[PDB]
DNA sequence: GGTCGGCGCCCGAACAGGGACTG
DNA sequence: CAGTCCCTGTTCGGGCGCCG
């Protein structure tokens, strides 16, 4: 008996026409017992060939989870739909949520199904269940409620959360609560043990409305990955170049970079191996160059109505550095992961991971998602990152093949 | 008109545009005579009805022979209509194998007949389906009909119908759940594990449910023994093969007979272990007209006598056992070319295939078996639902080495190493640090881009110089060619300095096979090498030697 | 014959983007 | 400087095979 908020599309804008890829088996029993409890209570029901629209459609476990979870890659309906969560309906990002010392995550997805959507919009959120050895033919499906995953779904349902969420916030008013896609994010100062505590308080306090989870961050405990020169006390030849060659790159982030001097231990044409001793003119050179790597780059700031871009460099022995930016060389957060999941075994898995970690703190920090240049090939890429993907949300993505230069973000 | 017991799919036309207002072509007297059969008795049987001038709209229309009978089939030229009509999002997404059926005890194979005219067509599309039969005599005006079932030769039809067939069969799997229904189109495979008693009975009750909506199951094609004929296939209760494959032998071959060849050779790659199709493929290259004779090279003559030779002998594939693993194994054919089987007991296959694509310009035996790799992946997804464990003929060191070093992100999944001959290896490793001890060449190259000229040389610590002309050449060649100068001109070991991103992002890559003639030289020169160190420095900042050999080589 | 849809392959062309050099 | 230009990869459209 509520009443369905009018969605379009943008103007001169069709719907998604995505084929769905090949499922695994463990994935399509899961999907089916799903899709088959959510038609019993009316969320979804089956639709015919005359849809044109499709949408991929697979299945994750959450971090430390034992039930399958339902996702719908609506990468490209929100693509066509994004003129109604950014100008009608928007949701304001709280600077302060990366300030705090503990933020937490809440699948809130399962309040979306309390809400119908817009009837003549329904037809875009079609997606379709494959089978295995192609046995029966595409087992269609369409929403008859807010999807999961789809970016009008928290708008539309912000003006519900609000009135959820307003005896709680007056009762705890330093604490920081932002929505984006199917999760909610509280972070808060308090000790960690009070702050989970508060989380159940929460927790109960949405499950007496019609509503689980648990992953805890550390915004304040996060560091970024500056550019670093070696410390060496005797120089060869080969160290020299491949210390101008970082610096002649560094210079396009850092102008006050200068080679001139250590260029000039350059001047023979001297064997690699062979020692050069630093002159007292480079030797300032080079102490004056790690002082300006010490120092923030000029003009640097986050623009909202710019796209975040993330690059990822695999450093080997399990390393992996990044960096965030929406103009070239003016890079708003740099960083480096080691250690992942997967670390000396499986680089797919690295990526995946890593793409989450950063994903996550581009929400946290400016609530956007970045669109990933992933060093991978597509088809690598393709066939394994759903094996280990465990998020609500899908960023977008390009595949690059830069040749290493000379390791500029990692010694 | 009687209505028809099976639910309507909606269709429309795409906003803004017309039903048909095509002509009708001349029509031959024997094929005139046979459409007026048909559409008279289809008429009797409520499946077109007569149209009057009420009807703008209008579509040519054919018939053509049915394989093996005197039948005709009738078929429309929808081309202009499908034009126009709404897009459908089809429900096939793709093709069953054999070699992903389970062991059942009893199997029963039925087809539908005229599947098409038993589901019927959107009562408010009915009108854009109008077509004229042409007379035996050319003023006589024709009849004009339009459909009231699914016509042969719309781009809806088939979508229509596997969707409509799903929703019948619903039910029935709904009660009979431990029921295998394979559908496809007009063909139901089932099987089950009941005794051969309450098969036969379970078989009817499907007949009759059926029934009940207008599908008939003639006992012409009711299959009740084994071989079952299914998908091209010959189904026995142990072991299956494909329908016997022809190929032309044709003395003076074209290349519509070389696509007719290629397209064969593919489908028997499934189950018939070996089959090349390089050398034959190299004919289909540059080529313009399938009216085109092209003469066999002795490479391709060899290929084809092998393949023919291949398909002599009668192979069969298995049937999955999901109680058991799957394992696919990889061999290395030719270059640029990989065969594999998957099996779950020795030499049982489930079926075989090839892979052998040559992605990029410059590339390895290593990519090339990452590729297959992803490949089989995918299709064994697709078929079993899981990946196979995997036997590679790569050293695992060799696989660490690689997949730690390079700088994309690679992986392949469980796998183990089998010692088949030819062993997949890289042939040379740059080494992480300089060479103490060996000559240090600095290159550089340079072109004019008008000229088409330039030079290309080298200057070492020791002396050492060399400068050689080019002509007709590039940047990028010329880049190349010092480094490959810089290798003949070395002993074992040698350091190498260059400003070219271009030539250090081909050689890092360790390449073993290129397009270019020049990357393969470099190449050669590389596998001969003990030690190779090579290392970059930006142009034109005054750097070592090279702002010597950029000076040499500037013209 | 010169209908439709699905999948697979193989080739060329057309398109795209990233460098480096030059008017 | 913006414009080609040299190279490499991707996407698509056009054949054939197979199935209904």
């Amino acid at each position: 008996p509520i009443e369905t908020v009018p969605v379009k599309l943008k103007p001169g804008m069709d719907g998604p026409k995505v084929k769905q890829w090949p499922l695994t088996e463990e994935k399509i029993k899961a999907l089916v017992e799903i899709c088959t409890e959510m038609e019993k209570e009316g969320k979804i029901s089956k639709i015919g060939p005359e849809n044109p629209y499709n949408t991929p459609v697979f299945a994750i476990k959450k971090k430390d989870s034992t039930k399958w979870r339902k996702l719908v890659d609506f990468r490209e309906l929100n693509k066509r739909t994004q003129d109604f969560w950014e100008v009608q309906l928007g949701i304001p990002h709280p600077a302060g949520l990366k300030k705090k010392k503990s933020v937490t995550v809440l699948d809130v997805g399962d309040a979306y199904f309390s809400v119908p959507l817009d009837e003549d919009f329904r037809k875009y959120t079609a997606f379709t269940i494959p089978s295995i050895n192609n046995e029966t033919p595409g087992i269609r499906y369409q929403y008859n409620v807010l999807p999961q995953g789809w970016k009008g779904s928290p708008a539309i349902f912000q003006s519900s959360m609000t009135k959820i969420l307003e005896p709680f916030k007056k009762q705890n008013p330093d604490i920081v609560i932002y929505q984006y896609m199917d999760d909610l994010y509280v972070g808060s100062d308090l000790e960690i043990g009070q702050h989970r505590t508060k989380i159940e308080e929460l927790r109960q306090h949405l499950l007496r409305w019609g509503l689980w989870m648990g992953y805890e961050l550390h915004p304040d405990k996060w560091t970024v990955q500056p550019i670093v020169l070696p410390e060496k006390d005797s120089w060869t030849v080969n160290d020299i170049q491949k210390l101008v060659g970082k610096l002649n790159w560094a210079s396009q982030i850092y102008p006050g970079i200068k080679v001139r001097q250590l260029s000039k231990l350059l001047r023979g044409t001297k064997a690699l191996t062979e020692v050069i001793p630093l002159t007292e003119e480079a030797e300032l050179e080079l102490a004056e160059n790690r002082e300006i790597l010490k120092e923030p780059v000029h003009g640097v700031y986050y623009d909202p109505s710019k796209d975040l871009i993330a690059e990822i460099q695999k450093q080997g022995q399990g390393q992996w550095t990044y960096q965030i930016y929406q103009e070239p060389f003016k890079n708003l957060k740099t960083g480096k992961y080691a250690r992942m999941r997967g670390a000396h075994t499986n680089d797919v898995k690295q990526l995946t991971e890593a793409v989450q970690k950063i994903t996550t703190e581009s929400i946290v920090i400016w609530g956007k998602t970045p669109k990933f240049k992933l060093p991978i090939q597509k088809e690598t890429w393709e066939t394994w990152w759903t094996e280990y993907w465990q998020a609500t949300w899908i960023p977008e993505w390009e595949f690059v093949n830069t040749p290493p230069l000379v390791k500029l973000w990692y010694q | 008109v009687p209505i028809s017991p099976i639910e309507t799919v909606p269709v429309k036309l795409k906003p803004g545009m017309d039903g048909p207002k095509v002509k009708q072509w001349p029509l031959t007297e024997e094929k005139i005579k046979a459409l007026v059969e048909i559409c008279t008795e289809m008429e009797k049987e409520g499946k077109i009805s007569k149209i009057g001038p009420e009807n703008p709209y209008n579509t040519p229309v054919f018939a053509i022979k049915k394989k093996d009978s005197t039948k005709w089939r009738k078929l429309v030229d929808f081309r202009e209509l499908n034009k126009r009509t709404q897009d459908f999002w089809e429900v096939q997404l793709g093709i069953p194998h054999p070699a992903g059926l389970k062991k059942k005890k009893s199997v029963t194979v039925l087809d539908v007949g005229d599947a098409y005219f038993s589901v019927p067509l959107d009562e408010d599309f009915r009108k854009y389906t109008a077509f004229t039969i042409p007379s035996i005599n050319n003023e006589t005006p024709g009849i004009r009909y339009q459909y009231n079932v699914l016509p042969q030769g719309w781009k809806g039809s088939p979508a229509i119908f596997q969707s409509s067939m799903t929703k019948i069969l619903e039910p029935f799997k709904k009660q009979n759940p431990d029921i295998v229904i394979y559908q496809y189109m007009d063909d139901l495979y089932v099987g089950s594990d009941l005794e051969i008693g309450q098969h036969r009975t379970k078989i009817e009750e499907l007949r009759q449910h059926l029934l009940r909506w207008g599908l008939t199951t003639p006992d012409k094609k009711h299959q009740k023994e084994p071989p079952f004929l299914w998908m091209g296939y010959e189904l026995h209760p142990d072991k299956w093969t494909v329908q016997p494959i022809v190929l032309p032998e044709k003395d003076s071959w074209t290349v519509n007979d070389i696509c007719k060849l290629v397209g064969k050779l593919n489908w028997a790659s499934q189950i018939y272990p070996g089959i090349k199709v390089r050398q034959l493929s190299k004919l289909l290259r540059g080529t313009k007209a399938l009216t085109e004779v092209i003469p066999l090279t002795e490479e391709a003559e060899l290929e084809l006598a092998e393949n023919r030779e291949i398909l002599k002998e009668p192979v069969h594939g298995v049937y999955y056992d999901p109680s058991k693993d799957l394992i696919a194994e990889i061999q290395k054919q030719g270059q640029g070319q990989w065969t594999y089987q998957i099996y779950q007991e020795p030499f049982k296959n489930l079926k075989t295939g090839k892979y052998a694509r040559m992605r990029g310009a410059h590339t390895n035996d290593v990519k090339q078996l990452t590729e297959a790799v992803q490949k089989i992946t995918t299709e064994s997804i697709v078929i079993w639902g899981k990946t196979p464990k995997f036997k590679l003929p790569i050293q695992k060191e060799t696989w660490e080495t690689w997949w730690t070093e390079y700088w994309q992100a690679t992986w392949i999944p469980e796998w183990e190493f089998v010692n088949t001959p030819p062993l997949v290896k890289l042939w040379y490793q740059l080494e992480k640090e300089p060479i103490v001890g060996a000559e240090t060449f600095y290159v550089d190259g340079a072109a004019n881009r008008e000229t088409k000229l330039g030079k290309a040389g080298y200057v070492t610590n020791k002396g050492r110089q060399k400068v050689v002309p080019l002509t007709n050449t590039t940047n990028q060649k010329t880049e190349l060619q010092a480094i490959y100068l810089a290798l003949q001109d070395s002993g074992l070991e040698v350091n190498i300095v260059t400003n070219s991103q271009y030539a250090l992002g081909i050689i890092q890559a360790q390449p073993d096979k290129s397009e270019s003639e020049l990357v393969n030289q470099i190449i050669e020169q590389l596998i001969k090498k003990e030690k190779v160190y090579l290392a970059w420095v930006p142009a034109h900042k005054g750097i070592g030697g090279n702002e010597q050999v950029d000076k040499l080589v500037s013209a």
